[PDB]
RNA sequence: UACGCCGACGGCGUUGGCUGCUCGUUCUAGCCCGACAGUGUUGCGUCUUGCUGGCGGUAGUGGGUUCGUGGCGGCUAGCGUACGUCGGUGUGAAAGUCGACG
RNA sequence: GCCUAACUUCUCGCUCAUGAGACCCCAUAAAAGGUGUUGGUUGAUAUUGACAGCAAUCAACUAGCCCUGAAAAUGGAUGGCGCUUAAGCGAGAGACCUAUACUCC
RNA sequence: UUUGCUUCCCGGUGUCGGGAGGCAUCUCUAUCUCGUGGCAACACGAGAGCUUAUGCCCUAUGUAUGGCCUUGGCGUCGUAGUGAUUCUGCGACGCUUGCCAACGCCAGAUCACUCUGGUUCAAUGUCGGGGCGCUAAAUCACUUGCAUACGACUUGG
């Protein structure tokens, strides 16, 4: 059931535990994940129940020493690779090597701003009642630290852009292609009979 | 993202990069002072600037 | 901004469980979840279904409330619910599928011979336009 | 007692081969040899490079296709003491053999309205792409 | 000169060595459990019981086995699926010796022989 | 050839696991027919068309439920060998190969 | 649901808690309260048009969930992560997992 | 690093593991797509289980000869663009790549499967030949005192 290549899934609009607990599953299995746009995953809630919670995670330092105690990332990204590590074994062998499967980050790098995601519909948001409120661990991440929300906000504005207008011209050559075909009619009709007997169109 | 030099180097400048700058060959930024004077090294300083 | 809504007379699809991938009507609405549909002439007995198994179609029949099975099946044929729906892409769609899943070795060789050649050709017309 | 055939199996039916150096290949089924029980299979040499030889039922598929074998007319010494096994090299009795029990089957798909694709069909191997789940897919 | 239909792709069917059979606190090594490539119910799981099923390591010495031209570092342990085991597609198999641990997440080759179709 | 050390495919014995049809058996209808009572009721008011309720029928049709000291199948597992069909290797060293421990 | 072998399986409800709740012994909670929400009981008014302003309504009760009552000292515990038409609470259904237990070898 | 060495290619040779190809808009979930009118809001018309990632590409005998169609892939180089450093577009040049006569004709076989895709693929180390190509630094010991338990730190030849 192993896939050949990483797992690419776009973060937005699922829920951070049910996205976690299936990318847990998947490295224990063996595959390698990457998750996009970490910081545009979401917590069921309201917004104040998820940043007490971080406050009270905030709180637990060591006493004699913090820089021993519990490390509080305030990123979307370490902040979703930490929620996956707890449903690991990392404290093993097999823990660790699954865990450092994970690639978490914030917006989309360079090296994936040219491939298509994925997305677990089983953890989507949409399975919420509407009138249910959520978070973002976009703005969660910012309220408890985090400093580099509008240089990614900025980064993905210019993404967007540029992928709209790779997007207007493949629509354009789409468009194109159709017609293509439709010239193409008296050469390929002999094939498309049989395509078509065989119901594939 | 880059870092442009001047062409002419200070020789205090340059022993910063050292420390034994009496006992060596002082062959610090020798090959960078070329690249001004140079076709395509002033194309590479001049794609750096801008 | 819903157009389709569960009415008495609305022919709906069973997407899962029993009688899947075959059309009834509604002739009565039990509760909320529950829904009294009987479909004769689909080869559907009148029983109740959960609402989450099922789909709602474009084809709404003059029915009355609780209408027996006999009023029903002349509906149906009266309207000819079968054949409109056999037109849609939807019906179109799942035959292609049923059509598909049966397929022989040999049926596939032969269609992905067909399908390169007929991919071949496309693209050359496909440059064609783009060199124009 | 001799092994039991499958329903599936009759003379004609065009197998995949599962095992062995010629695994994926699509050959033509001949008959159940009576003693040892194997099936005496032929891909016909021409197209597949498939000689006559025998082939254990447990490792082939038999696909729904069928060619018309009702015309070629097996040699009597061909038999489980003939392909028994002794550097192996071909015989210049069994290319003998092999032609002759080949060429009413090549006429036979030469006259088939469909003979490119059952030629192309013989030639081609078998093999398992993307989304091709053997338990979904009627052979 | 090219072999006149050669090899067009895999044979075999996809699978992983998730683990042994085990409850919670135990474990045993005689049963592995294998997940598939698309099998998702134990009714599919179900047609690939009695399936032979191989899992091909590197070692270091080197063998030259009668019928190969080269030495390979390859070796192969060799088992069969048994039953479906659970709701999700899984299988129960049963290998010559059993499974090592460090075949976890590695490739295993799920035959198709012997044929029943 | 036989035999030793290992494997594969069949058969048989045993213990099974999963999955279908087909007969009947128990308790029971619905469809269908008749009168009465009601009404979430179309079309144009002790109207009509619908629909419902028990009640009385059941000819024909006819599903649910229950299981049988029933009948007929399909796939497949472990163990053993009514036993077969066969492959690897081993007959001076040695090297390789195979087997077992590890 | 993942740690963790076995379903993000199927049906109906209830619950939003500015750290809700989450399974015998078991690892604390009470009296008293809420015009939060969901069901019920009783008594009235109302189409001879019931309450508010110049087509159902009113009153008293009752019991499910939720909330207040509810304060302790190293940082910390439904076991953890997390979970909100749940991965919670109650009633249920199929299947599945798993003992040194049962059957057989 | 005046012998040593970077880089590229050719060959040996060690070690190591994996185990069937490719795919780019967003926003929105109590609406969406297409066509038209609109600066915009929006409007009109036609549709819409939505299973187009439950998809689409790719998917294999070797000359020759004749008939088609000239496309697609790979590599080098040159410009132009892309900054979250690689990746793109455009050429130019090379090496190939499709169908029909037509399985027409040659070749193909290892005996029934046990690791071959019947030489599977990657990663790196080292040793030999070549092609351009380069010809350094720390450290000790002295010294300095802004430093110093010793190391360390700051200076100079």
């Amino acid at each position: 059931g192993l896939s050949n290549r990483a797992i690419i899934i776009d973060g937005k609009n699922h829920l951070l535990g049910r996205l976690a607990s299936i990318v847990a599953k998947k490295l224990l299995q063996g595959d390698k994940v990457v998750v996009l746009r970490a910081e545009e995953i979401v917590i069921s809630g309201n917004f104040h129940r998820s940043k007490l919670k971080y406050m009270s995670f905030l709180r637990k330092r060591c006493n004699i020493n913090p820089a021993r105690g519990a490390f509080h990332y305030r990123a979307p990204g370490k902040i979703f690779w930490r929620t996956v590590r707890g449903m690991l074994p990392h404290k093993t062998n097999r823990g660790n090597e699954a865990l450092k499967n994970l690639r978490a980050y914030e917006g989309v790098p360079a090296k994936y701003q040219k491939t298509k995601s994925l997305h677990a519909p089983s953890a989507s948001r949409f399975r919420l009642q509407p009138r249910r409120k959520f978070c973002v661990v976009g703005r969660l991440s910012h309220e408890v630290g985090w400093q580099f929300q509008d240089v990614v906000a900025k980064l993905e504005a210019k993404r967007k852009v540029k992928g709209a207008a790779y997007f207007e011209q493949k629509k354009k050559m789409d468009k194109l292609a159709v017609q293509a075909k439709k010239n193409a009619a008296p050469k390929i009709a002999q094939y498309q009979k049989i395509i078509e007997a065989l119901g594939y169109n | 993202l880059t870092t442009i030099w001047a062409e002419h180097l200070s020789e205090e400048a340059r022993r910063r990069f050292y420390s034994n700058w009496a006992k060596s060959k002082k062959k610090a930024f020798t090959k960078y002072a070329k690249k001004w004077q140079d076709e395509d090294g002033k194309k590479l300083i001049e794609a750096d600037f801008a | 901004v819903f157009n389709r809504v569960v009415q008495i007379g609305r022919v709906v699809f069973i997407a899962s469980g029993k009688d899947q991938g075959k059309l009834a009507a509604i002739v009565n609405v039990i509760d909320g979840n529950r829904v009294q549909i009987d479909g004769p002439s689909s080869d559907v007995t009148r029983t109740v279904r959960n609402l989450k198994d099922l789909q709602l179609t474009k084809f709404v029949l003059k029915l009355r409330v609780g209408q027996r099975t006999k009023g029903v099946k002349a509906a149906f044929d009266a309207a000819k619910v079968t054949e409109n729906f056999q037109k849609t892409q939807w019906a179109k769609k799942i035959a292609q599928r049923a059509i598909r899943a049966k397929l022989t070795d040999f049926e596939r060789y032969k269609l992905m011979k067909a399908k390169q050649m007929r991919n071949r050709i496309v693209r050359v017309e496909l440059a064609k336009l783009k060199k124009a | 007692k001799t092994v039991t055939l499958r329903k599936t199996l009759t003379p004609g039916t065009v197998l995949i081969v599962l095992a062995g150096r010629h695994k994926g290949k699509r050959v033509v089924f001949l008959k159940q040899l009576p003693q040892s029980g194997l099936l005496l299979v032929t891909g016909p040499h021409k197209i597949n490079g498939f000689p006559l030889r025998r082939i254990g039922q447990a490792f082939v598929i038999a696909t729904s296709l069928k060619v018309n074998v009702s015309g070629v007319k097996i040699p009597e010494h061909i038999n489980d003491e003939y392909f028994k096994r002794k550097e192996y090299t071909v015989s210049e009795q069994r290319k003998k053999d092999i032609k002759t029990v080949d060429a009413p089957i090549l006429a036979a798909i030469k006259k088939h309205p469909e003979h490119k694709f059952l030629f192309g069909y013989l030639g081609t191997r078998f093999s398992l792409g993307k989304n091709q789940y053997p338990h979904k897919m009627q052979f | 000169r090219r072999p006149s239909a050669p090899t067009t792709g895999r044979l075999y069917v996809k699978a992983i060595f998730t683990g042994f059979k085990r409850g919670l606190r135990t474990q045993s090594e005689h049963t592995s459990l294998l997940k598939l490539e698309g099998v998702f119910n134990k009714e599919d799981a179900g047609f690939y019981a009695g399936k032979r099923v191989v899992y091909l390591y590197k070692a270091h010495n080197k063998t030259l086995k009668t019928g190969h031209t080269v030495a390979t570092r390859t070796r192969a342990i060799w088992g069969k699926i048994t039953r479906p085991h659970g709701n999700a597609g899984a299988v129960r198999a049963k290998f010559h010796h059993n499974i090592p641990p460090s075949a976890l997440g590695k490739r295993i080759r799920v035959l198709l022989y012997p044929s029943n179709i």
